[PDB]
């Protein structure tokens, strides 16, 4: 029964933020266990075989930067790369990569099958064992059981799944996966609150099938992209386009036909998923963009992006034949939806720890979110957490100021909202700050404090810190007078020629000029080979403003920050407080008072009451 | 908005006397004071200086008292101006102390806090200032829907309208430059910008004209056609106001007069009499009165003598007490008592005065004027309630000047996008809470975004 | 009331607030002082401490401030005592102050009386911080407090002492009869007498243009009923000020409302529809209407484009230009011009004003707003100015006219006494605004008015 | 409800049969469909990743001699290649391979995803249509059924399996592999026979606990043979050894003989220990595993069980494996009561060639004791009954020298090109080595030598029984000691045939002709 090893932290189930927990926490020195379903589905895509995009690429520069795997599986198993709002400033753009998914599958395999302190197992569990509001120990199927410290649930969308096709459905995880029944009555009779939600997926095609002769291409990018901060161009393998088709009235007449035959309507997020939503929302519009993506460079499956639904096969089949270049199509795996379990993340801390259990953590679908890069960036956070508690230390949490993971958990935890949470990049209120190139810049420092970064990206960062001081000292050691000798061409072709003295780092203040154009010239002589340190300068020089604004602004909302309140706070016993606020405030059990004042109800007189509450009762040292 | 603020707030209660305090507690209470006085007087000491402006004519002459910390009412830097209680002077000495950078007005009861958690304070009436706090804010919210009330909360509904629909147009394609659109990213947006700018101005010159705002605390009285309601208002006004008559629904339309009482400023307003209405004008009028019942501070039911000696206002009439709101205190007055000879005076009925009066000779008039100034009315009212709007929405024509200055350069959206949040962050603080997810919302409901 | 007797009174306005503050004045205010604190503190000290009950239970905390005359608002020994903004505990305070004998709450006007009655400042400086503590204008106030700051007692005394001046003169002509006829035909006597005719002109017209916006005028919109003057008010007005629909006789009561146009005060006066109905009541309505027209210093028309084409007076309703007093400014506005379609504008038929506007919509509004404001009187050109009363403009009038008849019998009759009369008796009521000569009920009267404790 | 097109020709369930079924049915020319469970597990291999040795070898050849897939794969996913017995004579020789399971199931599921006249669909199948005992499609899981005219089934271990570890079990056809139980159901109206298996495998050790210091390697055999008669040396993969490690009495004490650990890939960190398999708990496997040299401290990554599946036995299908109670239906596969991938490639070949055949109306042809490995294994399977699951060995064909391995192509790909499951670059190689072992041998016996000749000394030098008469080249060669290489290193017999599989040929018959 019991096994003779007691590890560090256990995860159940390595899907996209299982591997990123147990990566990290093997990683930071503590003995670590995986069990998983089955191996050789370590990477799997389950739905469009894309990596990055706006605000999902964000994400993914921040688990590269402490550490991570996702940003190295995709430099090897990518087919295509692109650069999203390449035209607008640099604290908007965005990298989205076609991904071979054969290529990704075995490099995330690879790479987690040899990580020191780190021991994979293939098992289900179907239960859990606590006692005294603590979690110790897992149940797997065939009855030997584990016993741990900490323990890290990644269970994702399998919690009692069910597929549903037209008006039918059967017990399924995802297409050809079987279901974690047990599990989910055993989670659910925990003190928890677990609902149900739903998304489907669009088939496949048959790549010679089409008659692509007459379908419009688009291609990747010249000098192409890279998306970890250590690897280059000459890790890419072979790219391949994309084919561009419409849709036409016969399809919209097909569907509005047989709109009948659905789960909805016949007798859901603010969008619209599906295609028929596409259609009934919007009945003047005559056309449709569909794109058809290849899975690979070694098989002959088209994706289609653009065309999900829940008809029954038949108006798939209809759809599929009324389209430009597919009018003799195959479909080799039909489209279908999923129902899953998940949690409500307003019972667990900003760590991502139960408020109610000690040890248990929450990370990936499970949190009410959907999609890759949502999930990685949970598990991370999770394992970080769960080695340092279960070494005795301080755990670690981002704030809305230093990562869009931090942003990430306070929405969840204060939005109340029911639509699956997606990431956009207007949804953080730090934009201006919160960039991509910087990602490192503002946290590689801290894995090193925690022991997740390794040597070879702390020497690549610290010369990089290195030559970004002594391009802004550099720069900061010029100057320039309109009778200088060389000042004629300054003037020539730099707008309001010079009329007092000069220099570099004013001089670049004008929002016409360039870095790489100041750089050509005998003043402000050859700027550095790495130009990835070079547009640092640049940034800063363009965002002091705005940024030193920001700063201020975040300065002074610290002290509610830090003003923690305890999960054991009953606010029935606090005077002056409105009946309705006390009831929200009761539900959702903020962990600061801002975090609290951040939720939708509750004003500043409220918050000042529960201050001088908080000064009557001693529950705080000072609030200042 | 950090702890260490310094804030500008009233102490005298508003209305009418001969001394007025506005006190300043924060690290620019030092700034303030030399900025108005221009110079920094004996601490602690009752000195004497007028208040000038930056144009160098006076303000008001008065007394001035700073009060370094810790040993003040709040143990930090507090400046405290002593001049004549007057709303509109006090008002303009309010907008010359605002215009400095990084102050802003005080909270409901802000002081209170700020003089709590420094321990300038006993700490035995926790339960105490739990309520001094509440009280203001409700007073302060129940206020300033007076202030955005007419024609004026029209215009920046259309303002804020026309922000959402920009912000929506120009947001969309930073998020979304992967559907069919059609965004407005070519320079037309600036076009679209303009009228925006060009709507603020009407905004701000509509509460520039009309009434006079006219402070104070609202009174009501009301009751069935022929009961002495004209004669009630004629009599508090000490001018004839409304035709006298037994014709049944003699006025038809509400009156407004104002009467001071010993420095305590009340408004009086007249109702066409409470009953079924057979006519367009009646119906109408009732639907007016009724919807100004509500939103009064004090109301006498009318009682009549003759009619009934029923004195519980529950029994003479339920459906009203019914529809009346909760906290809205009630006071009963037995009308026409110089013809029933029911002793005048004051008198209680289930916890509610039951007053017998002759209105139509003056009888038992002092009793209720006696009631009326010793039922009381925090702060808030009016002049105070008006400021925050109009600063509110002052320190946001900027922000869209300094956000559209930038197109001018280099079209980059981030920083547009950014100067329009903060501005309607700003403008927030007047209409509602705009968050960043129901910008989502909406762009989801008008675009065919989808996936 | 009595000088000697010392005196408390309640300053700040009453309700709740952060301070109540109480003001007392008078001879036993030492002795007040030691009752309920025991002790007296540095004058002109801001010192924290307790207040002591009779029983010497702590009646509450504050500041409290010791003023010892004259360097005080009355001169005499003053004790100002700052709490709390308490009403319940002011109350206690006030009550413990007057039982110690001695002591009596003050009528109103006594703190400006004392202070005023010890030749602190112009009498009429008094009245001037009255106006300034309840106005209804950012430019009344402004102008009020410019005017408390002392400057039309400047002018008085600048004219009292030319008045004086020449009042010496005319005595020393008229001491010596034989050379007194060349002194007079001199012309010294007539250029001086015209220089302060046209300054005390002057000053006049600037008082009329003083508490110009005290009130500023009255308008009074009339019509037929169902004309829309309802509608007309409620927009000039910006909210529902009254109620308007197309049954006829819409509005009965007389009803006014208080506005500005541009910093400036003004009346506007609604009426019934001028028609002859059985109603008592709208008769009554009818009468107060032709009532107010008399009162108000302009009048306007507004008759339906639509109904009639006529614009001079006389054709849209004969009656009502015949019954109207003349010499008062009438114009006649085009409401519902927009069915009509007519060019929408000022307009002048039969020397007065006519004006095209619809209501409803709106349009034609604002040229009525700035009709409204060119038309009486006014304008920004001069700012600071000074603030009237009835009884200034009465004085001037007085002055003026005892200035023209001594210059009359200068002219004519050449008899120096009664000039120098006429002269000395313009002078006593040029100063009665300075108090000098003003009688003590007159006092009394205008510090009455002022507010309990002022 | 149905869908629009019909297909000729339908195979449930690709495994290893399947794959060979539907590659066979979709190169004889006629429209196949395929019904898998998952597409990602096409070409999965559940148990040692070895193919070929003794009996396991002949079937592979015969397959490809036929025009198959599983040489051709074996091929380029082959990481050590051995003979067994090479000093024998060529009746017993055989070959074996190490599979990386990665490269053959890339293999195998690129070879078959472009082939014409073949479509693949992934829904697990529920029910048959069969009316008049006539089959006609076959509806899914999803509702939706197609309309063919023959089937073919290969369901395999997943009818009605549990998985049993330790002494405790579970259902499912492997492990995480759900099973079509209701399938089953349907099929047992019919009056048939019922019978049951067990398997099981070992656990999979973790190659980092292992100490490789102290073990002995195991090499292959240098000039790598190759399966395929239409391939070469150069396609094979990096070459890796494996280790022998011996256990120990605590091992028998617990529950000599020397262990493999064979390397379970070329870019993996598993191992497989051969002949560690048992139906043990977790606990005893792992104290077993800690009894060792060289795994003191060794964990187990994929813990092993043994499962249970149900099948009908191969008496009720005729020689053509196509199902004698019910028309246009066949049997192939692990539903017949057989194990292994070589003994289950062959019948789903069989079992494709019958259903095409049968599908364009036309004869099958099942093979001959006298001509194949296959034909003598479907023989003894079928007309035996046995429930017994047959083992391909090389003592069953008594017909050695004619059965080999060496010679499939001779004797089955000439018959392949008339049903059309050869192709054209294949017939033309094939002729091209007929006619040169043909002209060798003519050219061989056409060649005399009398002991008069110059040679002679040296020819008695190197033969037994010098020189006594007239002699030919044959003759010589047919002399014991005689080797290839000493005829062609001669003044006589001119430079033999470059092409050394028509010299072996040439060889095996002159020393064979009895």
């Amino acid at each position: 029964m019991f096994y003779p090893d007691p590890f560090d932290v256990i995860i159940i189930g390595g899907g996209h933020a299982g591997t990123e927990a147990a990566m990290a926490a093997a990683r930071m020195g503590q003995q670590t266990l995986l069990l998983t379903h089955n191996i050789d589905t370590l990477g799997q895509m389950s739905c469009n075989p894309a990596i990055g995009g706006i605000g999902k690429g964000h994400l993914v520069k921040e688990v590269d930067a402490l550490g991570g795997l996702m940003a190295k599986a995709i430099d090897q198993a990518g087919i295509q790369f692109r650069i999203l709002n390449a035209s607008k400033g640099p604290a908007v753009r965005a990298t989205r990569a076609q991904a071979d998914r054969v290529l990704y599958r075995q490099a995330v395999r690879t790479a987690l099958e040899n990580q020191p302190n780190l021991m994979i197992f293939q098992q289900a569990v179907e239960d859990l064992i606590v006692e005294n509001d603590r979690v110790v120990g897992a149940v797997t199927q065939m009855g030997l059981k584990f016993r741990a410290k900490a323990v890290v649930l990644t269970v994702g969308t399998f919690l009692d799944g069910k597929i549903h096709i037209g008006l039918d459905n059967y017990s399924g995880g995802r297409a050809g996966d079987p279901p974690s029944i047990p599990l989910s009555r055993r989670l659910r009779e925990l003190p928890l609150r677990v609902g149900r939600l739903k998304t489907g997926t669009p088939p496949r095609i048959d790549a010679r099938t089409i008659d692509f002769s007459v379908l419009a291409q688009q291609h990747g990018d010249n000098p192409m992209p890279v998306f970890s901060f250590m690897g280059n161009a000459s890790q890419h393998p072979q790219q391949v386009p994309c084919y561009i088709t419409h849709t036409n009235e016969k399809t919209h007449d097909v569907i509005r036909s047989n709109l009948d035959r659905s789960p909805m309507y016949a007798g859901g997020p603010r969008y619209c998923p599906s295609i028929e939503d596409k259609v009934m929302r919007f009945a003047d519009r005559n056309q449709h963009q569909i794109f058809l993506e290849p899975e690979g460079l070694t098989s002959n499956e088209i994706y289609p992006n653009g065309i999900s639904t829940s008809l029954p096969f038949d108006v798939q089949m209809q759809i599929v034949r009324s389209m430009q270049g597919m009018e003799n199509a195959k479909i080799v795996r039909p489209g279908y939806a999923i129902e899953y379990d998940f949690f409500d993340p307003r019972d667990l801390k900003p760590t991502l720890e139960s408020k109610f259990i000690q040890g248990l953590f929450f990370a990936g679908q499970i949190n009410g979110t959907t999609g890759y890069e949502e999930a990685a960036a949970q598990g991370l956070l999770a394992g970080l957490n769960a080695a340092r508690l279960s070494a005795d230390k301080e755990g670690w949490a981002p704030a809305r100021s230093q990562a869009y993971l931090g942003v990430l958990v306070d929405d969840l935890c204060t939005l109340g909202t029911k639509e699956p949470y997606r990431m956009f990049t207007s949804r953080a209120e730090y934009r201006l700050m919160l960039r991509e190139d910087n990602a490192d810049l503002r946290l590689t420092e801290i894995g090193r404090e925690l022991g997740l970064v390794d040597d070879e990206r702390w020497a690549r960062f610290n010369e990089k810190l290195e030559n970004i001081e002594r391009e802004r000292q550099r720069l900061k050691s010029t100057w320039v007078t309109p009778s200088a000798e060389a000042a004629a061409e300054v003037n020539a072709h730099l707008t309001a020629p010079l009329s007092r003295e000069a220099s570099g780092e004013d001089l670049l203040r004008r929002p016409e000029m360039t870095y790489e154009k100041l750089t050509t010239l005998t003043p402000f002589a050859p700027a550095l080979t790495d130009e990835q340190a070079a547009e640092q300068v640049e940034i800063q020089v363009k965002y002091e403003g705005y940024i030193a604004r920001q700063q201020d602004e975040i300065e002074k909302q610290l002290r509610n920050e830090n003003t923690l309140l305890p999960a054991t706070l009953d606010y029935r016993q606090v005077s002056g407080l409105s009946n309705e606020v006390i009831a929200k405030l009761n539900d959702h059990k903020p962990a600061s008072i801002g975090q609290a004042s951040r939720i939708s109800g509750v004003t500043p007189a409220a918050i000042s009451i529960l201050l001088v509450w908080l000064k009557k009762q001693g529950m705080l040292r000072r609030s200042a | 908005m950090s702890d260490n603020d310094t804030i500008v707030a009233q102490a005298t209660p508003p209305g009418r006397g001969g001394v007025g305090i506005l006190r300043i507690s924060g690290f620019k209470a030092r700034e303030v004071a030399e900025t108005v006085l221009g110079k920094l007087p004996k601490p602690r000491y009752a000195d004497y200086l007028p208040f000038k402006d930056a144009d160098g004519s006076v303000l008001d002459q008065g007394i001035a008292l700073w009060f370094p910390g810790p040993n003040s009412f709040t143990g930090e830097d507090v400046l405290e101006l002593q001049g004549h209680g007057g709303p509109v002077i006090l008002d303009l000495l309010l907008k010359r102390i605002l215009t400095i950078p990084g102050l802003r007005i005080a909270r409901p009861g802000e002081f209170s806090e700020r003089a709590f958690l420094n321990d300038k304070l006993d700490l035995a009436q926790a339960e105490a200032i739990a309520d001094l706090i509440d009280a203001s804010s409700e007073q302060a919210a129940r206020s300033a829907l007076n202030s955005l009330q007419g024609a004026f909360s029209a215009r920046v509904n259309h303002l804020v309208e026309a922000l959402t629909h920009l912000r929506i147009y120009v947001e969309a394609a930073i998020d979304f430059p992967d559907e069919e659109i059609d965004f407005l990213s070519d320079g037309k947006i600036e076009a679209q910008l303009n009228d925006v700018i060009a709507d603020l101005d009407a905004v701000r010159a509509e509460a520039r004209q009309g009434s006079l705002l006219r402070e104070g605390m609202k009174v009501v009285i009301a009751g069935r056609p022929n009961a002495g309601k004209s004669s009630l208002l004629n009599a508090l006004a000490g001018r004839e106001a409304a035709i006298v008559t037994d014709i049944a629904g003699t006025t038809r339309d509400v009156l407004r007069e104002h009467i001071h009482i010993d420095g305590m400023p009340l408004h009086i307003i007249d109702t066409a009499g409470l009953r079924e209405a057979s006519d367009e004008v009646e119906r109408i009028g009732i639907e007016r009165a009724w919807q100004e019942i509500e939103q009064a501070d004090r109301v006498l039911f009318m009682v009549d003598g003759t009619t009934t000696d029923a004195v519980d206002p529950a029994e003479i009439w339920p459906e009203f007490i019914a529809r009346l709101p909760a906290k809205l205190p009630i006071t009963v007055v037995r009308n026409k008592a110089d013809i029933t000879g029911e002793t005048l005076g004051m008198s209680e009925v289930n916890g509610h005065a039951l007053i017998r009066l002759s209105a139509r000779t003056g009888e038992g008039v002092d009793v209720l004027r006696n009631h009326l100034k010793q039922s009381m009315t925090n702060m808030e009212g009016g002049f105070l309630a008006r400021r925050r709007h109009l600063q509110a929405l002052e320190q946001a024509a900027e922000h869209l000047q300094q956000g559209k200055a930038q197109l001018l350069g280099a079209w980059a959206g981030e920083l547009l996008a950014e100067e329009l949040r903060l501005a309607q962050q700003n403008l927030s603080e007047i209409t509602g809470e705009f968050t960043s997810d129901d910008l989502l919302g909406r762009i989801f409901s008008s675009f065919c975004i989808g996936k």
